[PDB]
C-alpha cells in the first residue's frame, strides 16, 4: 500500500472493487428512529434459514449491516463488539456511536499504511440510538466515516442512492419507511428478480432493537 | 452486608439491605448490591466495593457479548463457573469479596462464590456479616413448596432479623424475583414497605 | 496476499483451486440428528485401513471433515480440538457450536491478509449437537463460513450438490438419510469406478457420536 | 482535611477548608483542594497531597479530551466509574485519597470515591478527618427543600463547626455552587466572609 | 472432608460425604466432591474448593482431549503423573489441595496425590480431615478378598464413623463404583440409604 | 521512500499530490485573533449536517482545519489531542503551540524514513492563542513546518494564496477579515459554483474559541 | 512458499524431487514385528563403517529410516528424540507412535506456509512398538502421514513398492520377511551394482530393539 | 527415610525402607524410593516426594537421551555433575531431597548429592532420616573385602537396624545389586524375606 | 536460499565453490592416533609465521583444520570452542567428538534455511581421542557430517583423495603416516611449485595433543 503518481492508493480502490460485489443494504433515519434493510438473497435451498443473520447488533441499541468480504466483515463486526463493551466497562454507557465508529474505522486505517498488511474489503453501515438520539454512519475501506441521513452499501448502491435523492422525505413514520425502502430496494434489482424476503430491522428513541419477524416483512412486502 | 438467595419452583428471589460501613461509621445509608447481569440472571455482592463493582460491570460485558455471539443467554453454572475461572485466576491478588448468582435456565439456581472461586449450587444462600441470623430463620421457616409471596415475606423477615443484631446491616430492603413468565422484576419501594409494615416490623 | 484490480484475492482463488481436487465429501441433517459421510479410496493394498480416519472426532458431541490439502487439514483439526477444549475448561460446556467454528475460521482467515504467510488450502465441514440441536456447517479457506443442511465438499462437489437439491427431503430418518447420501456419492462418481467401503458417521438428538462399523457400510452399500 | 458535598433541587454545592498539616505541624495555611474538573462538574480532594494532584490533572485531561471527541459534558456516574476504574487498577499500590464528584447532567450528583475505587451516589457526603462532625452537623440541619443560599449557609456551619473540634481542619472556606444555569460558581471571599462573619463566626 | 478410594479386584470404590464448611460454619450442606474424569476413571478432591475445581475442569479438559488424539483412555499412571507434575510446576504459589485418582486400564489402581506432587499408588487411601477414622476402619476390616457390595458397605461404615466423630464431615455419601464390565457407575441415593439404613445407622 | 537520483523522496511527492485534491482552507491572523474558514461542500441532501466538522478543536485554545486524505487526517487529529493533553498533564498549561506542531510534524517525519510505512497524505493548518500571542502553522507531508499569516491549503490553494499576496493587509478587525476570507474563497471557485455555507472559527486573545454559528455566516456571505 | 494458479506449493515439489535423491529403504510389518532395511553404498574404502548409522534409534521401543538432505534428517531425528523423551516426562510412557509422528509432521508442515524458511528435504519412515501393536509410517515433506504396511522411501522407491505389491504377503516370520526385503532392495538395483552389506533393524512384540550384526546380515544375503 | 549404598569390588549394592510419612503419620507403607536410572546405573531418592520423582523422570530423560545421542552409558561422575548443576541452578527455590547415584563404569561408584548440588563420591553412603544408625552398623560392620552375599546381609542389618529406632522408617526392603555382568537386578521379595527371617530379624 | 526445481540448494552449492578456493589439508588415522596437515603457503616475506596457525585447538584433546573462507572459519572455530567448554561445565568430560562436530554441523545446517543469512563457506576437519579412540570427522558447508580414516579439503583435494585411495594402509605408524601426507601434499602440488614447510599435528591414545616443531618438519620433508 503506497502512492500512485496521480496521488492514489491503488489497494484501496481495488478494495472497493471488492466491496462493490457484496449485497445492498440500506439505511434510513425516519421520525425518532433507524432502519436497515439488508437483502438475503439464498440461493440454495439447503442453506439454512433459521441463522443467516445480515443485520449484526454490536449492542442492544447499537446494530450494522456489512458488504464486501464476508469474513473480514465478520472480524470487524467482533472488534465493534468488543470496542463498544469496553467503552461500557471504562465509562459505564455508551453516550456516543460515533466514537465506536472512529475505533472501527482507525483499525481499518491502520491497514492502508503498514505494508506488511493488506486493507479490509468490507464497507460497514452503523446505525442506532445515543444520547444525540438517532444516529447513521458510514464507513469506507480507507477508514472513511460519512454521517447519513439514507444510504446504501453494496452492489446496486447507486440505483438506490439515486432512488432516495428523488423519493426520500424527512419525517416519515415507521411503515411508510420501511415501504420506501423496500420499492428502492426493489428499484435496485432489474427484470426477472422478484425479492425473497428480506431482513429489516429497526429501533425507536427510548426503545430497545427491534428485529422484524418473517410474516410481518412477508406482509410488508 | 447482608445477602439472601431462595430458590423456588419457577422463582428465585434475591434480596439485601443498602448499608455501606467504614469499620464503624455508617458512610452510606444507600448503597446498591443487588444487579441485574442479564435477563433471567442477577448476581449480589458482599464484601469490599470496589472490586464487587469490577466485578459486576465485567459480568454484564460478558454476559451481553455471549448473548449477542451465541444468541441464547448463558447458563447459570456457566456464569458462577466463569466467575469462578476468574476469581481464581489471581487468588493471591485476590479480589476480597463474596458473591451470589440467581436465575432461570429452566430450572432456578443459586450459586454462593467466595473470594478463590469455589462455586457451589444450593438451594438457599446467604453472604454477608448478617448471613448467620438469616441462616437461622431459614434453618427454621423454609419450605420448599412455598408460594412466590411466601418466598418475599420469608426473605423480608430474614433480612428484617440479621438487622436486628447486626451492626453493619441495615437500610430499606431491595428485592427482586425472577421467574421465566415475567423476567427479573426488582420489586418496588411500596410493595415491600407495606409488605414490612404488614408483618409487624418497623424499619 | 493483496487485491487484483478486479477486486479479488489470488491466492485464495488459487487456495480453493487447491481444494477442488479433495476427496468428496456430504453432510446431512436429518431427524434430529446430524450425517458425515466421506469418501475412503485406499488404492494401495499396502495402506494399513485400520487407522485411515476421514472424520475426525473434535469432541464426543462434534465431528468434521476435511478437504484440501491433508497436511493443513491435520493443523487445522488440531487447532479444533485445542479450542474446543479451552471453551470447556473456560465455560463448563461448549454450547454453541458457531463459535468453534468462527474461531477455526478467524484462524483461517488471518493468513489472508498478512503478507508472511500464505492461506490454508482446507475447506471444512462441522457437525454436531449443541443447545439449538443438530448443526451443520461449512468453512471455505477465506474463512468464510455457512451454515447449511446438506453440503459436499471436495472435487466432486457440484454433483452431489447437483444431486441434492433435487433429491434431498427434510425429515429423514437415518437409514433413508444414509441410502441418499450413498447413492448421491455414487452419482458423483463417473463410471468404471465402484465404491469401495465409504466412511459413515452420525448423532441422534441426547446421545453420543456414532461412527459406523465397517459390515453395516457394507450391508448400506 | 473537611470536605463538603451536598445536593439541592437544580443545584450542588461543594466546599473545603484550607490546611494543609505534617502530623502536626501547619505546613501551609492556603492549600486548594476544590477544582473545577468540566463546566458543570466538581471534585473535591482528600488524603494525600501529591497523588490528589496527580488526580485532579489527569481526570481535568480525560474529561476535556472526551469534551472534544464527543462534543457533549461527560456525565457524572462517567466520571466517577472512570475514577473507580483509575483507583482500582493499582489498588495494592494505591493511591491513599478520598474524592467527592459533583456534578450537573439534567441531575444533580454527589458521589463519595474511596481509596479502591468503590463509587457510592448520596445526596450529601462527607470526606476528610473533620468528617463527622460534618456530618452531625447534616444529621440534625439538613432538608431537600433548602434554597440554595440557606445551602451555602448550612454548608458554612458545617465547616465551622469542624474547624472547632478538629486540629487537621481549618483556614478559609472555599465554597462552590454548580448550577445548570450559571454553571461552576467559585463564591468569592468577600461573600463568605460576610456570611461567616453574619452568622455569629469567629474563623 | 472425607475421601475414601478402594481397590478390589476388577473394582475401584470410592466415596465422598458432601459438607462445605467455613471455619466452623456449615456453609453448604450438599457439595460435589467426587467427579468422573474419564470412562473408567474418577478422581476426588479435598482441601481447598475453588483449587480443586480448577484442577477437575483441567483433568477432565486433558483426558478427554488425550482420548481423541489417541483412540484409547490414558492409563491411570499417567493420570497421576500428569497430576503430579502439574501441582509441582508452582510448588510455591501451590494449590493446596489433596486428590484421589482411581480406575481401571486392565488393573484397578488408587493414587493419592498431595499438594506439591507426590503420586503414591497404594490399595486403599483416604484424604481429608476425617482421614484417620477412615484409616482406623480399614486397618481392621479390610481384606483383599471382598467383593463389590462388600467393599460399598465397607466403605459407607468406614465414612459413617469418619462423620461420627469429624465436625468438618458430614451430609449424604457420594459412592461410585468402577469396573471395566459397567464402567463408572455413580451408585444411586436410595440404594445408599438402604445400606445405611440397613446396616443400622442413622445419618 | 527512498532518494531518487535528483535528490528527490517520490512517495512525498505523491503524496503532496493526494493532498492537491482536498477541500480549500484559509487561516488568517488579524488584529488579536486567528481565522479558520473551511469550505463545506455537501453535495448529497443525505448528508447530516448537524455533524460535519471541517475545523476540529485540540484544545479550547487551539484548533486546526486538515486537507488530503480524510482517513489519515483523523489519525492526525486525535495525535495532535492526545500529544496536547499529555502536555497539560506533564506541565501545567500549553506555553507554545509550536511544540505541539513539532511533535505532529515530527510524528509525520518518521514515516517519510522507515520502508514499512507510507507516508500521511495531510497537509494540516494549526491556529491559536498562546503566551507569544495569535499563531498560526502550516504543515507539509514531509514534516515542514511554516508560521504564516494568511494561509491556504487544499485544491484551490494557489488561487487563494494569489489572491492574499494582493488583497491582505495586517490588523484587520474581525469582521472585515473574515470578509476578506469569504471573498477568497469566492475567489478560488470557478463560475457556476456559489458558496452553500462554509464554517469559519475565530479566536480573540484572552478568550475561548468562538466557532461561528448557521445564520451569522449566511449573513457573512 | 505460495500457491501456483494450478493450485500447488512449488518449494514442496522441488524439495519432493530434492527427496527423490537419498538413498532407498524399506519398511515390512511382519507377524508381531517392524522391519527397517536401508542400503549402505559406502564408496570410499576411507570411510568409517563402525559408525555410519542409517537407521536411527528415537527410542528403544522406536526407530525411524530417513531419505533426502542428510543435514535435515539429522534435525528432524533430532527433534524426534526430544520429543520422544517430552512425552515420556510428561505422561510416563510412550502410548502410541502415530502423536510422534504428528509431532514431527507438525514441525515439518510449518515451513511450508511461512515465508522465512524453505521447507525441509527429508522424507521419513517410523516404525516401532507401542499398545496398538507394530505401527508403520511415512512423513512426506509437505508433512504428510501415511500409516503402511510395507514401503519404501529413496531413489528407488517406485521400484521396491512396485516390487512389494506383487510379491508381498501379509503374516511372515521374521526371516522370509528380511529374505523378502533383501531381494526387493536387490530388486531396485539395476545390472553392474551388487549390493554390499545393507543394515536391517527387527522388534517383534515385548521385546526390544535388535539390531541385526554385521555376519547375519551377509548370512542374509 | 533409610537410603543405604554400598560399594563392593565388581559391585554396587543400594537398598532403602518403603514408608511415606506426614508428620507423624504412615500414610503409605509401599512406597518406591530405589529407581533404575540407566543399564548400569541407580538412584536413590530421599526427602520430599514430589521434587524427588521429578528428578527421577528427569534424569531417565536425560541419560536415555544421552544414550541414544552417544552410543554408550554416561559416566557416574557425569550423572552425579548433571545432578549436581542442575540442583544448583534453583538454589533459592530450591528442590529439597537428598539423593544417592550408585553405578558401573568400569569401576563402582556411590555419589551423595545433597539439596545444594554439592555431589561427593564415598565408598559407602548413607541419606534419610534413619541415616545415622546406618552409619553406625556400617563403620563397625562394613569391610572391602566382602563378597555380595556378605554385602546384601550387611545392608539388610543396617536397614533393620535403622527400622528399630526411627519412626519414619519401615516396610519392605527393596534391595538392588549392580554388576557388570548382570547389570541392574532389583532382588526378589522372596530372596530378601528369606534373607531377614534368616539372620533372625522380624521385620 | 530456496530450491531449485532440480531439487538442489544453489547457495549451498555456491558455497562449496567458495571451499573450493582454500588450502589443501589432510587427516589420516594412524595406529593409536589422529594426524592433522596442513599446507603454509606463506607467500610475502613480510607476514610474521610466528603466529600463522593453521591447526586450531579446540580443546586439548580434540583440534580442526578448516578451508574456504578465513573468517567464517574463525567464526565456526569460536563457536566450537565455546561448545566443548559448555560440554565440560555441563558434564565433566568430553565423552564423545562427534557431537560436538553435530553441534557445530547444526549451527552450519541453521544457515541453509532460514532466508535473512547466507551458508557458511568453510568446510571442516575434526580429530581427537574420545572414549572411542581416535575419531576423525569431515562437515560440509550443508552440515553434512562425514566420519573417515584419511581425507583432504579445500583446492586439491581429488589429488589427494585420489592419492589416499592407492597408498594409504591401515595401521601406519607415525612417522610412516606423517611421511605418506607429505608425499600426499606433494603430489597436490603442480610442478614448480615445492613445498614449504607445512603444519603437522598429532595425537596418540592417552597423551595430549602434540604440534610440530619447526626442524621436525623440515626433517620430514
Amino acid at each position: 500500500t503506497v502512492f500512485s503518481p496521480d496521488g492514489r492508493l491503488f489497494q484501496v480502490e481495488y478494495a472497493r472493487e471488492a466491496v462493490k460485489k457484496g449485497s445492498t443494504a440500506l439505511g434510513m433515519k425516519f421520525a425518532n428512529g433507524v432502519l436497515l434493510i439488508s437483502d438475503k438473497k439464498v440461493r440454495s435451498r439447503l442453506i439454512e434459514q433459521n441463522s443467516i443473520e445480515k443485520i449484526q447488533l454490536i449492542d442492544d441499541y447499537v446494530a450494522a449491516v456489512t458488504s464486501g468480504l464476508v469474513a473480514d466483515a465478520r472480524v470487524l463486526v467482533d472488534f465493534a463488539r468488543i470496542s463498544a463493551q469496553q467503552e461500557k466497562v471504562t465509562y459505564g454507557s455508551l453516550v456516543n456511536i460515533e466514537n465506536l465508529v472512529k475505533r472501527v474505522a482507525d483499525q481499518m486505517q491502520q491497514y492502508t499504511q503498514y505494508g506488511g498488511v493488506r486493507p479490509y474489503g468490507v464497507s460497514l453501515i452503523f446505525a442506532g440510538i445515543d444520547q444525540i438520539g438517532p444516529r447513521l454512519f458510514d464507513c469506507d475501506p480507507a477508514g472513511t466515516i460519512n454521517e447519513y441521513k439514507a444510504t446504501a452499501i453494496g452492489s446496486g448502491k447507486d440505483a438506490v442512492v439515486s432512488f432516495l435523492e428523488r423519493e426520500y422525505k424527512e419525517n416519515l413514520p415507521e411503515k411508510e419507511a420501511v415501504t420506501l425502502g423496500i420499492k428502492a430496494l426493489k428499484s435496485s434489482l432489474e427484470e426477472g428478480e422478484e425479492l425473497k424476503a428480506p431482513e429489516i430491522a429497526s429501533i425507536t428513541v427510548g426503545n430497545k432493537y427491534r428485529i422484524y419477524d418473517q410474516e410481518e416483512v412477508k406482509k410488508f412486502l | 452486608t447482608t445477602t439472601v438467595g431462595i430458590t423456588l419452583k419457577d422463582a428465585v428471589i434475591m434480596a439485601t439491605e443498602r448499608r455501606v460501613t467504614m469499620e464503624n461509621f455508617i458512610m452510606h445509608k444507600n448503597g446498591k448490591k443487588l444487579f441485574q447481569i442479564d435477563t433471567y440472571t442477577g448476581m449480589t455482592i458482599a464484601g469490599l466495593v470496589g472490586d464487587a463493582q469490577v466485578l459486576v460491570r465485567y459480568m454484564k460485558a460478558e454476559l451481553e457479548l455471549y448473548r449477542l455471539q451465541r444468541r441464547v443467554n448463558m447458563p447459570i453454572e456457566a456464569v458462577a463457573t466463569l466467575l469462578s475461572n476468574m476469581l481464581n485466576q489471581v487468588k493471591y491478588m485476590p479480589y476480597m469479596v463474596q458473591l451470589l448468582v440467581g436465575g432461570i435456565d429452566t430450572a432456578p439456581h443459586v450459586f454462593s462464590i467466595d473470594a478463590a472461586g469455589g462455586s457451589v449450587e444450593d438451594i438457599y444462600a446467604s453472604t454477608g456479616s448478617g448471613s448467620p441470623f438469616v441462616y437461622g430463620v431459614l434453618e427454621s421457616q423454609y419450605s420448599e413448596k412455598m408460594t412466590v409471596d411466601e418466598g418475599v415475606d420469608l426473605v423480608i423477615r430474614a433480612i428484617s432479623a440479621a438487622k436486628q443484631r447486626d451492626s453493619a446491616s441495615g437500610g430499606m430492603i431491595d428485592v427482586a424475583v425472577i421467574t421465566r413468565k415475567d423476567g427479573y422484576v426488582q420489586l418496588p419501594t411500596d410493595q415491600i414497605e407495606s409488605r414490612i409494615r404488614k408483618l409487624g416490623l418497623i424499619l
